[PDB]
Parts: structure tokens; sequence; C-alpha cells
RNA sequence: GGAGGGGAGUGAAAGAGUACCUGAAACCGUGCGCUUACAAUCCGUCAGAGCCCUCGACGUGUCGUGGGGUGAUGGCGUGCCU
RNA sequence: GGGGAUAAGCUCCGUGCGUCGAGAGGGAAACAGCCCAGAUCGCCGGCUAAGGCCCCUAAGCGUGUGCUAAGUGGAAAAGGAU
RNA sequence: UGCAUCCGGUGAAGCCGCCGAGUGAUCGAGUGGUGGAGGGUGUGGGAGUGAGAAUGCAGGCAUGAGUAGCGAUUAGGCAAGU
């Protein structure tokens, strides 16, 4: 049992019970979300086109919001005395899905 | 008021150190010559940043062409009939399904071939 | 954990890297076979590491009272010390400046029962 | 974060593919993909992911256009005026293997790894082989029709 | 000539990797009553009795 | 033999012993974990197995919004100032 | 366009020319100046331009209709040839 | 430098680590080990105020390397002694 959740321009295979780590999203840590679909698979039987994707329900609760890794930018041009420096850490939030 | 300027070009000295431990040689020794290979393993790290993501996406490329092959159809034919399908799933996910579940790439071929209409050469 | 003693000759007359030549035949042996080698192996450095190893078997058995035929060196090395300064003249007038090296020798003995 | 293949868990087969009335450019771009192993799903370029095949009867293989005796393999010794110069009915003639051989090696990644993956490709003269407690799998090369 | 530059510390080491003293094997003699450590090279003279042994 | 050194004592401290507060970096060592003897090169970055150690849920090792050290192998890669 | 010999990566002009200079990215292997196109930052998302789709290397060893035997393709003329 | 005045032998400055935080130069009434006597929140004020380059200056230490050389054309061996 996994399903491909269409969030923050992205998708994820994620299994019940499963954490993933997602794009910000306004919403308060402990609450609860729901999302479209894109693909269900339980065992053999495959659900795929477009229509059940957006008629079946993916819930899940958020765990709380991240700050990325200090991830240090570096643009420089050789012989010509530029230097240009900047950090960056980008917000994340972390689900738990709960089921499908 | 001299200033005597010893903290301050310390603390610098130390901070590039740290920045470039693990290098090779007197590379991670000397400030002098760490400065060069800081500034420029960190814009290898600016170009990479998004170089990877090109790389990334031409081995989930690979990857499913490998599986419609295996399934017999091609990558092109595949990515075609599924659009045609109008399916929204992209070439990340594609990936990881056809190292993980074979039977639901399989359907998903089956899918996509369906949904390929009857005659590929037609002008219109 | 086995006691070690230790005892070094310091700002002793000879260069890093001749000492380190002979030292590194008796690392990790035991004191008798150090003993052998040392004396039998023609080198000026030797001197003073025999001298050394033998003020260091005679500092464990006096201070700590351990039995000589039971010691093996635990760890042994040589550290350039302070370095004399010396001009020699050459030829066209030109100085040229004389680095008179000089070492310590350090070696601590261990006991390792049989 | 994708799928990357572990050392051991990766796993080999052999094939054997006849090279009787073949041709050269074909047989060896079937050749490479195989033993690159980019028909597998697993592939991965770190690791090889390729397959042990084993090529037999190489001296019947085949070329188009009058190549039999204008294709010019070349080589050098490695001292002045050291130039090594061969023919397709040479090579044949004295050395076959070297023919298919080249030819892959050409197309094998010309890093290490694919210096690697060279090994795990043998190619024999006549049709017998010594490697027969391997259970080969006769592996025809085909086309996806389209 | 000169060199062009620094040879690596790594270099230098590794040139330096084979050149160090090596140990022999010791042998004694039963003389006088007394057993000495002399190399093989004197071990007849150790038997009779006048090698300057210390 | 002395130099030198190890104990004992002085002292709050002798990693304050007269070469004497603090003792850094180049530099040279010992030891430990890992890598390396089919490998062509501004020496890194992006991937990345393995091994080492570390931590929590869970038994003898497997999971887990895991870490630090190493880095086998592959993609890109022509230092800096003038 | 002048000069040079319609030679130079030549020189001298005009371009409400373009670009580099003062510009990273992709393509032409490599290559500022040629082609596509303007890098606020991050994303292990999607669509495309030039150029490409047998393997090295991602993409049709594609579809249909013809030409070529020269490895022409993958350096060149006056002329010559059932 | 000015200040409400505080921080500290229950460990200041300085040194070496670790952690977390800011877009940067950094910061932490943030700490672990050495050190054992001074620092200083805030808001202003004044500057000998920020180093990689200048064949810079002074000091220390590198490598060529345990390599070249050990300074003549007269030259030694041995006994015994210290
Ligand atoms: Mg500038
Ligand atoms: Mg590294
Ligand atoms: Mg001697
Ligand atoms: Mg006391
Ligand atoms: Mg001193
Ligand atoms: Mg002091
Ligand atoms: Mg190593
Ligand atoms: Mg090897
Ligand atoms: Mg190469
Ligand atoms: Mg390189
Ligand atoms: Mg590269
Ligand atoms: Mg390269
Ligand atoms: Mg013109
Ligand atoms: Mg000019
Ligand atoms: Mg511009
Ligand atoms: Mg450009
Ligand atoms: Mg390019
Ligand atoms: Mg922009
Ligand atoms: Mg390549
Ligand atoms: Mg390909
Ligand atoms: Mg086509
Ligand atoms: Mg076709
Ligand atoms: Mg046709
Ligand atoms: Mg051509
Ligand atoms: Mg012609
Ligand atoms: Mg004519
Ligand atoms: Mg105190
Ligand atoms: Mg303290
Ligand atoms: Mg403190
Ligand atoms: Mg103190
Ligand atoms: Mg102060
Ligand atoms: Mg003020
Ligand atoms: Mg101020
Ligand atoms: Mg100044
Ligand atoms: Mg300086
Ligand atoms: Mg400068
Ligand atoms: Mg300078
Ligand atoms: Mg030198
Ligand atoms: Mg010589
Ligand atoms: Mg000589
Ligand atoms: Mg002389």
């Amino acid at each position: 049992t996994y399903a491909i959740v269409k969030t923050g321009g992205k998708q994820y295979k994620v299994a019940a019970g499963d954490v993933v780590k997602v794009e910000k999203l306004d919403s308060e840590p402990g609450a609860s979300v729901s999302l479209p679909v894109a693909l269900v698979v339980d065992g053999a039987n495959v659900t795929s086109k477009a229509d059940d994707l957006a008629k079946v329900a993916v819930t899940a609760e958020v765990l709380e919001h991240t700050k990325g890794p200090k991830i240090r930018i570096h643009k420089f041009k050789n012989k010509t005395g530029y230097h240009k420096r900047q950090g960056h850490r980008q917000q994340l939030t972390v689900l738990k899905v709960t089921g499908i | 008021a001299r200033v005597k300027r010893a903290l301050n070009a310390q603390k610098k000295r130390r901070t590039v150190l740290k920045a470039s431990k693990g290098y090779r040689g007197q590379r991670s020794r000397l400030y002098r010559k760490a400065k060069e290979q800081q500034l420029h393993s960190l814009t290898y790290a600016y170009r990479d940043r998004r170089a990877r993501k090109g790389e990334f996406r031409k081995l989930w490329i690979s990857r499913i062409n490998a599986a419609a092959r295996a399934n017999d159809i091609t990558y092109n034919r595949l990515i075609q009939g599924l659009k045609a399908a109008g399916v929204e799933v992209d070439r990340k996910n594609l990936a990881e399904l056809a190292v993980s579940d074979p039977a639901a790439f399989t359907a998903l071929v089956d899918v996509a071939r369906a949904a390929l209409p009857e005659d590929v050469n037609a002008p219109s | 954990e086995f006691p070690s003693a230790t005892a070094k000759a310091r700002y002793v007359r000879v260069s890093a890297t001749k000492a380190r030549r002979v030292i590194d035949l008796v690392r990790g042996k035991s004191v008798e076979e150090a003993l052998d080698i040392l004396r039998w192996a023609p080198q000026a450095a030797s001197e003073p590491v025999a001298k050394v190893i033998a003020s260091a078997a005679a500092n464990a058995q006096n201070n700590e009272g351990l039995d000589p035929s039971t010691l093996v060196v635990a760890t042994v090395y040589a550290d350039e010390g302070p370095t004399a300064k010396r001009i020699r003249p050459r030829a066209q007038g030109r100085a040229f400046r004389i680095r008179k090296r000089t070492s310590h020798i350090t070696v601590i003995v261990e006991s390792r029962p049989p | 974060p994708t799928y990357t293949p572990k050392a051991g868990d990766t796993t080999r087969s052999w094939y054997v593919i006849d090279a009787s009335d073949v041709v050269l450019g074909r047989l060896a771009s079937a050749a490479a993909t195989l033993l690159r192993g980019k028909h597998k799903p697993t592939f991965t370029p770190n690791v090889d992911g390729g397959d042990f095949v084993i090529v037999i009867n190489a001296d019947k293989i085949a070329v188009s256009g009058d190549k039999l005796t204008k294709k010019f393999a070349y080589r050098h010794s490695g001292y002045p005026g050291g130039l090594r110069k061969r023919t397709i009915g040479e090579l044949l003639e004295k050395h076959p293997t070297r023919v298919v051989e080249n030819a892959i090696i050409g197309m094998l990644p010309h890093n290490k790894l694919g210096r690697q993956i060279q090994k795990k490709l043998k190619v024999y003269a006549g049709p017998d082989h010594p490697h027969a407690a391997q259970q080969p799998i006769p592996f025809e090369i085909k086309q996806v029709a389209q | 000539a000169v060199p062009k530059r620094r040879m690596s510390r790594a270099n230098t080491r590794s040139r330096r990797a084979q050149w160090k003293a090596e140990a022999p094997g010791l042998v004694t003699v039963s003389v006088a009553g007394q057993q000495r450590k002399v190399p093989r090279r004197l071990l007849k003279a150790a038997r009779l009795g006048l090698v300057d042994l210390d």
C-alpha cells in the first residue's frame, strides 16, 4: 500500500505510517491535511487513470516545520575582481502519512 | 589609537581552514592556498547544485527506457501513450516504480499501449 | 593498561631523521632484542639510543621495580629539538647559513606479561 | 532518495551469442548494451549491472561492403616509426577474436569501470567453449518492431 | 638544474620509504665456560677462544 | 663519564625548573579508524557502495524525518592577482 | 566598403548592428567573440529552443518514398570518363 | 574614549574544540579542555581598523637531501699508555 501525493509541485511514493519531507505549507503542526492522489497500489490491482487519481484521497498530519541545512553560495569570476557570497536555508515541512 | 591586528585575522584564518577541512596535502594546511580551493570547491558547489537535477533526470530516463524495453516497448512510446492517456505521474516516480513494482510498471505500460492510437503514421 | 615508565634525552646532538633510522629497528621489540640490535647496529645515532634505553630500563627497575625480562618497548620516537645556527663561508664571498640540527629522544617501555 | 545498486546485491547471468553471418556493428552494439546492462532496469553508472556474455564462432563474423579488404585496424608499438598496419582479412587470418574484442572495447565506457566491464566478455573462434558449467542462455539479438 | 616546485610531503617520504637499517640474528658460543654473542662471521674464532668480546 | 633524564621533595600549579606565563600556524613525529600497488588528472565538487564508530524505536542486528571519519567507482571539472 | 591579391586571426571606416569586453547556461569535442538563451535563492518536478535520438552519451538501431558503392558521407578546382 | 554600571579566582582575556542561529561581514547572559588576571551589555564619539599577493619588511620553518662538499699537489702501519 503505497501512494503518490502531488504536492509542492512534486510527487512521492509513500506507504502508510511513513514520514516524508515536503515543502513548507501553511498549517499548524499537529493538524491534518488532505491531498489529491496520482496513484494508489494495493498488492496486485493498480489505480492509475487520472479520474481515480483525483477521486481517491490521501490523509496525513503535519509533524513539524524544518529549516534545512545551511547551503553556501559562492559566485566568482577569475581575474576580474568579482567576489560574491550568500547563505541560504530552506524551510521544509515533514508529514507522517496516516491512511489511504 | 593603533589597533593590533591579531584576533580579527586569526578568526578568518581559522574559519577558512575549517571550511576547507579534509582537503589534500598542504591544501588543508596553508591558508594562502586553502582560499584558492575553498573558493573553487564552492564554485563547483554552485554549478552542480543544478547540474545534479539534470544528471538525476538522465538516470531516471535511462532506467525507464530499460524497463520499457524489458516490457517490449520503447521509452518514447511509453511517454507518448502515457501522456495521451493523460497521466500526471513524472519520471522520478516512473523509475522508482520500475525498479520496485514490475507488476505496476506492466499495468502502466498496458494503459499506455491501449491509449496509443491505432495508426502511428497518420498525418493528422 | 600496563605500568609505563618513560625516559628521554633532550637537546641531544644528532639529526632527527638519523635518530629515527636507528629507532625504527627497535619499535615493538622486547628489551633484550632492543639492547642486542642497538649494540650491534653500527650507527653513531645508536649510542645515544642505547644510552636512553639502558637509562629507561634502570628507571623502570628502580622507581617502579619491574622485572627487566618482562619489558617490551611500548612506544619510541625522536622529535627535532632546537637547532644551533652557524654561518659558513662559501666561494665568491657569499655567506651561507648552516643549520646545525638537534633532536630529542623519547623511549617509554611498558610491561607485557608472557 | 532514488535507488542505487548495492555491492553484491547486483545479479549476473550468462548468455552465449553465435556470430555467424552477423553484422559486426550491430552485434557489437547489442553486445555492449547487454554488457553494460542498459537492458536491465537496475542500471546505475557507478556500478555495473551487466551480464557475462560469451561469443562463439567469431571467425565467421561478416561486415558490409568491401570492408573485408579495406578496413584498417591500427596501433603503434611505441617508438618512432613504430606504426603497425593491418586489415580485417589479416586480422581474421592470424588472430580472429581481436576483431570483436577491439570493436566492443571501443564501445565500452573508456574509463576504468568500463575497463572492468570489458573483463566479463569472452570471445572464442570455434563453435565450442570450456564454459559449459555456467549454463549460458542462448540470446539471439532482436529489435522491438516500430 | 634545480626543482620547479616543492615535492609533496608524500613524495619525499615515499622516496625515503625504502632507506632503512636491518637487524640480523646473533649467535652464541660456549667457550671457556661462557656463552657470548657473535655474528656467525666469527663463530670459529669464538669457539677457539681468542676473539676480543668485552 | 658528563650532558641529559626519572623518582623524591618545594610550591596552588614543575603540561611554572631557570632554554622558565600564556605557547597558535607553518613544520616534524607516534598511535588509532579508513583508502590505496590496472592506475593517466588544478587534485575538488555531485552522486556513491563498503568499512569504523555514535545515537534512539525496536533483541543477538533491523529500522530510524539517523549523524560523524573514511572514502572503492562513475558525471563535470584548465588555480589565484595583475 | 577603401587598402591588400577580393590573404591573412591584416589594417582603416559605417551599422538607434550583434556579442566579448563587462556574461554564467546548452550546442559546434576541445574553442569570448559563430548558433540557442539572460544565472535573486532552493527543489531528487514539468514543457521546450539550438543541436540531436546505434554505443561511448539522453533521446526512433522510427514511419513511408527515392539516391549513392565512393567509407563519398567524414578536406579542393580547371578538365576527363559507355 | 563617555556613560546607567555590570561580568568574573564558583575562573576574565587569550588558545583549541563542539553546538545552535543570521542572507553577510558574524553572533550566542552558549558551552567542553588549557589559562590564572582582567573584561565590559547598550548608545554615542574618535580611529595607526580589517592582507595573499607589491621579485614587500623582520622572525621561524620548509624542500633540493641526508644529496653536493669536507679545502691539495707529502702518506702511513703497528706496538704499548692514558
Ligand atoms: Mg575586483
Ligand atoms: Mg575527501
Ligand atoms: Mg656501537
Ligand atoms: Mg604538593
Ligand atoms: Mg622557547
Ligand atoms: Mg610559560
Ligand atoms: Mg590511506
Ligand atoms: Mg587495484
Ligand atoms: Mg583518459
Ligand atoms: Mg584534476
Ligand atoms: Mg569532472
Ligand atoms: Mg574530465
Ligand atoms: Mg566585409
Ligand atoms: Mg591590429
Ligand atoms: Mg550582456
Ligand atoms: Mg559565454
Ligand atoms: Mg561545451
Ligand atoms: Mg535571472
Ligand atoms: Mg565520456
Ligand atoms: Mg543512451
Ligand atoms: Mg525519426
Ligand atoms: Mg526502422
Ligand atoms: Mg521510398
Ligand atoms: Mg570526407
Ligand atoms: Mg572530387
Ligand atoms: Mg567536360
Ligand atoms: Mg580562579
Ligand atoms: Mg576552567
Ligand atoms: Mg569558560
Ligand atoms: Mg592561570
Ligand atoms: Mg577588554
Ligand atoms: Mg556610546
Ligand atoms: Mg557604535
Ligand atoms: Mg592599516
Ligand atoms: Mg600574513
Ligand atoms: Mg589582492
Ligand atoms: Mg608577500
Ligand atoms: Mg631546499
Ligand atoms: Mg652522488
Ligand atoms: Mg663526494
Ligand atoms: Mg681546507
